[PDB]
């Protein structure tokens, strides 16, 4: 709205490689996140292909095309609740104490859904798990929404 | 009919009709979460399942 924050075409000014002003449509959803805003893979292909747009084939774009994509997955964000994200973990390990043992994240945040690759899954495990190998998830779940 | 067979699918089906014996549960299955449905299956034939 402007609020018109002008910080965002400045930041497309960062993403974009060849200094054109366009940003292919396979970087909109990293850019998004990068924004602010965390829309689900999923969501990010059907949007595109619900708008007959191809992520198969050459890409390129404009900001007046990303504006609008950006504003549209800015709605999505009441589904950012803290609650349920400790209470996942938390019904996924026994006792009163909020440790995922090592193993058990890795491998449910590759294989499970939307497949995190296993160096991203460790990049995120990276200091908040020890090694006694059992991730406190109250701390992790605290720093993974820090950023 | 006359057997009990028949009944015994009957009281089964209000029930839990299909069963799936836990290997053959792995190994039809394990494809599915295919990291953590195998490490499942295959450290404990049947914790595996679960």
């Amino acid at each position: 709205s402007k609020a018109a924050a002008d910080d965002f075409k400045e930041a497309f000014l960062l993403f974009d490689r060849t200094g054109d002003a366009k940003i292919t449509a396979s970087q909109v959803g990293d850019i998004a996140r990068a924004l602010g805003q965390n829309p689900t893979n999923a969501e990010i292909n059907k949007i595109l292909g619900n708008p007959s747009k191809e992520e198969m084939n050459a890409a390129a774009i404009t900001f007046e095309e990303f504006l609008p994509m950006l504003q549209a997955a800015a709605n999505n964000k009441d589904q950012g609740t803290f609650e349920d994200f400790v209470e996942g973990l938390r019904v996924f390990d026994k006792e009163g104490n909020g440790t995922v043992m090592g193993a058990e994240l890795r491998h449910v945040l590759a294989t499970l859904g939307e497949k995190m690759t296993e160096e991203e899954v460790e990049e995120l495990m990276k200091g908040q798990e020890d090694s006694n190998g059992c991730i406190n998830y109250e701390a992790f779940v605290k720093h993974i929404m820090s950023v | 009919r006359c057997n009990g067979v028949l009944e015994g699918i009957r009281i089964c089906r209000k029930g839990f009709p299909s069963r799936v014996l836990y290997a053959d549960f792995k190994q039809r299955y394990r494809v599915l979460n295919a990291s953590a449905i195998p490490e499942g299956q295959f450290m404990d034939s049947k914790k595996a399942s679960e």
